[PDB]
């Protein structure tokens, strides 16, 4: 995450760290949606190009962090995975357009002051809170700044708040074609207050708390930050809601 | 070893 | 809360999601929510 602050303890109970299993190695960042499923990036598993396809036997994901490197004993729970399972229209090739993939996890997870579950939107929910300008918040262990030129990685999970952008706004910012999946946040240019997530915080969860209810929702999923290297205006989430059908399909399906 | 781990081991407490 | 998926494929959670045990649970704040709710 770039210009962002220490998260505190418990701040975010649904944060999950996606980790390779060998090289040991911190991939993205993932949500815990239940004691049995995490959401995260479709391109945190799969991307051909750079010979990336990930089983569920390459990974593991780590809940209830704080430190990035630490062994949280008694606080963080390790697990495997049972199945992963990718949206099966997930464009690689050219957009990210429905960028997620779903886990399912090889036991429960028990939940605790530092694990807990963010809910799923629905109609309601998006429409009234999803709009230009409202903040919603990132959280990662991405790295700090761009490379090259202090230090980079986080020794502590990161948070930053960033407000939504018009859609129209989003689609001039950019030559990639965006879609009705996507939607994208961010300060401008002349804007004050810069603040982005990085390639390390993919997968991660993009989460708004109600105003009503007082309960967290993760609108959206960190698909393509515009922090560190990556630079460019905004930064591209795919938008949960709408992908909220196909997560139904999987799990009411496979777990 | 330590140095040579990025990430300190996370296996105790297990199964 | 009204939920959406059934318990058993599902697993548990949905009921009481996103209710946090060190904030909202304990009528505390994080240090920044003020600036998401001031914006909406
Ligand atoms: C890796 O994914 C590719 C491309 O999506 C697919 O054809 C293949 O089945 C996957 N790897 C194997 C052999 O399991």
């Amino acid at each position: 995450i770039v210009e962002g602050w220490d998260a505190e303890k418990g701040i975010a109970p649904w944060q999950v760290m996606l980790f390779r299993k060998s090289p040991q190695e911190l991939l993205c960042g993932a949500s815990l949606i239940s004691d049995r499923w995490v959401l995260t990036a479709a391109h945190c598993i799969l991307y051909p190009p750079w010979d990336k396809n990930f089983t569920e036997n390459d990974l593991l994901v780590r809940i209830g962090k704080h430190s990035r490197t630490r062994y949280e004993r008694n606080v963080e729970k390790i697990s495997m995975l049972e199945k992963i399972y990718v949206h099966p229209r997930y464009n690689w090739r050219e957009n990210l357009d429905r960028d997620i993939a779903l886990l399912k996890l090889k036991k429960p997870v028990p939940f605790s002051d530092y694990i807990h579950p963010v809910c799923l939107p629905d109609k309601q929910t998006v429409t009234s809170l999803l709009r230009a300008g409202y903040k919603g918040r990132v959280t990662g262990w991405g790295n700090l700044r761009e490379t090259w030129t202090n230090e980079i990685q986080p020794s502590v999970l990161q948070v930053v708040n960033l407000p939504i952008v018009e859609r129209p706004v989003c689609k001039a910012s950019t030559r990639i074609r965006i879609t009705d999946n996507m939607f994208c946040a961010g300060f401008k240019v002349n804007d004050t207050k810069r603040g982005d997530a990085c390639e390390g915080d993919s997968g991660g969860p993009f989460v708004m708390k109600s105003p009503f209810n007082n309960r967290w929702y993760q609108m959206g999923i960190v698909s393509a930050g515009a922090g560190c290297d990556r630079k460019g205006k905004y930064g591209f989430y795919t938008h949960v809601f709408r992908l909220k059908r196909w997560i139904q399909k999987v799990i009411d399906q496979f777990g | 070893r330590n140095p040579n781990d990025k990430y300190e081991p996370f296996w105790e407490d297990e199964e | 809360f009204h939920t959406f998926f059934n318990e058993k494929t599902f697993g548990l959670g949905e009921a009481d999601c996103g209710l946090r045990p060190l904030f909202e649970k304990k009528s505390l704040k994080d240090t920044t929510e003020k600036e998401l709710l001031d914006s909406y």
